[PDB]
């Protein structure tokens, strides 16, 4: 007993996109549909019930419809908050009955300008070294599209040694974020002249740096 | 019309976990509820667990043969809370689990998912629970806090008490193939009010009764 | 008609999580000295203080003709209507693709019948094979629970005798 | 509005009265989401109402639309008065009777 939806559908600021829901006699074909729009990882919400009420304070460019066993999610005049996942849902009388979710689809919008990321680099504290450790702290904000490669440098040399990096991520201005990490001796650090982080992003390179 | 989950972030495979959903504020309201459970694994699509009526004791749980002989839901009127709790705990059950309402106000339609707690994360492992170790990171302007080697997920950040919450970014935790996390949040501010203007970050990991404070 | 189908058309157990099932019985009705109701339709009334709208649908897939039947029910008093429906201006609905007939429950005073000031209307509808048919409601609908799947015949009847058989 | 027979024949009127799939429909088409349409003649005299609901789609439509008919006899005035929902009458006809015409179903060539 599932809910079909596409892995993913996309669009341009403007237009309308219909992310298709299928499912079954027992579900869809029985009873009304619910869409939840969900931002990455914080709580979905409630965009359309009863087969498209709009839950108090939804815009009216979401709409929906359901026929036969299947239904449709209608977002109109497609703007930039509108970017998130969406998941269709249904009562099912099937068994003692239950709730059903569909797969969810991935939507984004396109043709959004492109960002040079911020870059950030700390040196330990006191603290951190006092404790025999020592940690640099590479962040990197507000970029996009979502790739980037960073590069560690000891002052000449490239360094792999140490270094741990996340994927990028989303934010909620739809702009990415990402850490790269490089952990040494105290020995190390306040052994050389500096060291530098450096990331590319589309061809670009920014990169900070500091000395002991 | 509030709800809190609460639970254990931390659970050895093959134990139970309670989870519970404990509602606020008050409502001169003539409508009835359920609640339902709902789960959802990182990067994963959600899932519907179980569901149980605020005014009638009728219930429903997920046909989910993996999971039906494992769930329970019960609630408590009195204590205004409902309680979820789930047998044979395996890593594969690992994710954000979310209490969900359902509003039905007479004669429109059923208010589906009405108003989801925040969730909470839930780590199904034998990884022994650890407490982060907190660093300031010193310097518009900028400046923050390193969080160090905890786990499991997730950690709270605020800075002086939650007052300053302008500038702020707290970056997604990092996994060190050493299995610990550690994680890095920062603040954008007023390039000449650096010492005319403390700046303390607070630092809660649930998971460890971990409360630490630390001024940049 | 020479055979039918008998098969439960929307479960009460699983087809009605918003709405009560457990009490619709009458004493018009009844059982064994207590009250019930007819075995195929199934009377929802409002669970707790509340009966939202609810529609359901069922889709012809048997490849027959399916007899659907329900009910509208119209109680005495406006009192009635709120502790059954909790909607005062409530409505039920019924559409097929041949039928189509939206009703409203008209409260009023009756003289009692198997001591009933409330009365109620049975219905019924040929869905066709594909055909699907949809009630709305916001109180009022005695739901169908089992309909018929038909088989039809010819050169059957009813006839009206006291002879054995 | 209304139309009065002048024509010294039974004259035929046909319109409709349309139910549409939501009230949102009912606004974007008519803005009155209580509307109504009557129809009065001296004879026929029925007032009826726009009932939305949900229908399966049929030709991909999931409103639907009742067609109507009366026939006007000479001198009869037929009034029309609607807030939305009218499919008015554009042409009508006026009618010569016979006798011992009908209909017929065939496949044969004419
Ligand atoms: C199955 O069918 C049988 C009919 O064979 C039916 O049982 C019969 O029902 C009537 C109504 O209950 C019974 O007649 C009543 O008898 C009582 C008690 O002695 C009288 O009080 C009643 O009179 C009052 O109510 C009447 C209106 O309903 C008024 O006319 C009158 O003035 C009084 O106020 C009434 O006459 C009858 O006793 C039985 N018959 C038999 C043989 O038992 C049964 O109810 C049906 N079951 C179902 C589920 O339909
Ligand atoms: C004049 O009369 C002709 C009928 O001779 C009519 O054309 C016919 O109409 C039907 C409906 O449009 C057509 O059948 C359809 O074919 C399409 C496309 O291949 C199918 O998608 C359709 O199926 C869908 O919709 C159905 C419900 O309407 C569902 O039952 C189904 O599950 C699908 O969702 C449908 O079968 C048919 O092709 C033509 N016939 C011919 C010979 O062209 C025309 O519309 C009439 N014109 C007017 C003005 O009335």
């Amino acid at each position: 007993p599932v809910l079909t939806q596409p892995p993913s559908a996309s669009g341009t600021p403007g237009q309308r996109v219909t992310i298709s829901c299928s499912g079954s006699s027992s579900n869809i074909g029985s009873n009304t549909v619910s869409w939840y729009q969900q931002v990455p990882g914080t709580a979905p919400k409630l965009l359309i019930y009863g087969n498209n009420e709009r839950p108090s304070g939804v815009p009216d460019r979401f709409s929906g419809s359901k026929s036969a066993t299947s239904a449709s999610l209608a977002i109109s005049g497609l703007q930039s908050e509108d970017e998130a996942d969406y998941y269709c849902a249904a009562w099912d009388d099937s068994l003692n009955g239950f709730w059903v979710f569909g797969g969810g689809t991935k939507l984004t919008v396109l043709g959004q300008p492109k960002a040079a990321p911020s870059v950030t680099l700390f040196p330990p504290s006191s603290e951190e070294l006092q404790a025999n450790k020592a940690t640099l702290v590479c962040l990197i904000s507000d970029f996009y599209p979502g790739a980037v490669t960073v590069a560690w440098k000891a002052d000449s040399s490239p360094v792999k040694a140490g270094v741990e990096t996340t994927t990028p991520s989303k934010q909620s201005n739809n702009k990415y974020a990402a850490s790269s990490y490089l952990s040494l001796t105290p020995e190390q650090w306040k052994s050389h002249k500096s060291y530098s982080c450096q990331v590319t992003h589309e061809g670009s390179t920014v990169e900070k740096t500091v000395a002991p | 019309v509030q709800l809190v989950e609460s639970g254990p972030a931390l659970v050895k495979p093959t134990q139970t976990l309670t989870l519970t959903c404990s509602f606020s504020g008050f409502s001169l309201s003539t409508s009835g509820m359920s609640v339902s459970w709902i789960r959802q694994p990182p990067g994963k699509a959600l899932e519907w667990l179980a569901l149980i009526d605020w005014d009638d004791d009728t219930y429903y749980i997920t046909y989910s043969s993996s999971l039906k002989t494992r769930l329970t839901i019960s609630k408590d009127t009195s204590k205004s809370q409902v309680v979820l709790t789930m047998t044979n705990m395996d890593p594969v059950d690992t994710a954000t689990y979310y209490c969900a309402r359902t509003l039905r106000v007479s004669g429109d339609y059923v208010r589906d998912f009405d108003l989801w707690g925040r969730g909470t994360l839930v780590t199904v492992s034998s990884a022994s629970t650890k407490g982060p170790s907190v660093f300031p990171l010193a310097p518009t302007a900028a400046l923050g806090c390193l969080v160090k080697d905890y786990f499991p997920e997730p950690v709270t950040v605020s800075w002086n008490s939650g007052a300053l919450t302008s500038g702020v970014h707290t970056f997604p935790a990092v996994l060190q193939s050493s299995g610990l996390y550690s994680l890095s949040s920062v603040v954008t501010v007023p390039s000449s009010s650096l010492g005319t203007q403390t700046y303390i970050c607070n630092v809660n990991h649930k998971p460890s009764n971990t409360k630490v404070d630390k001024r940049v | 008609v020479s055979s039918f189908e008998k098969f439960e058309i929307f479960p009460k157990t699983s087809s009605w999580p918003n709405h009560e099932t457990t009490k619709g019985v009458t004493a018009a009705c009844s059982y064994a000295g207590a009250s019930s109701f007819y075995r195929n339709l199934l009377w929802l009334t409002k669970k707790g203080s509340s009966y939202p709208k609810l529609s359901k649908s069922y889709v012809n897939n048997k490849g027959k003709e399916v007899l659907v039947l329900w009910g509208v029910h119209h109680p005495p008093t406006g009192t009635d209507q709120q502790s059954l429906y909790q909607n005062a201006d409530a409505y039920v609905s019924v559409g097929s693709s041949k039928y189509n007939r939206r009703f409203t429950p008209e409260i009023a005073a009756r003289p009692k019948v198997r001591d009933q000031a409330g009365r109620m209307n049975y219905y019924w509808t040929l869905l066709e094979p594909g055909d699907t048919i949809t009630f709305e409601a916001t109180g009022n609908l005695i739901a169908p629970w089992y309909a018929f799947a038909l088989n039809r015949g010819s050169g059957s009847g009813i006839i009206t005798s006291d002879a054995p058989v």
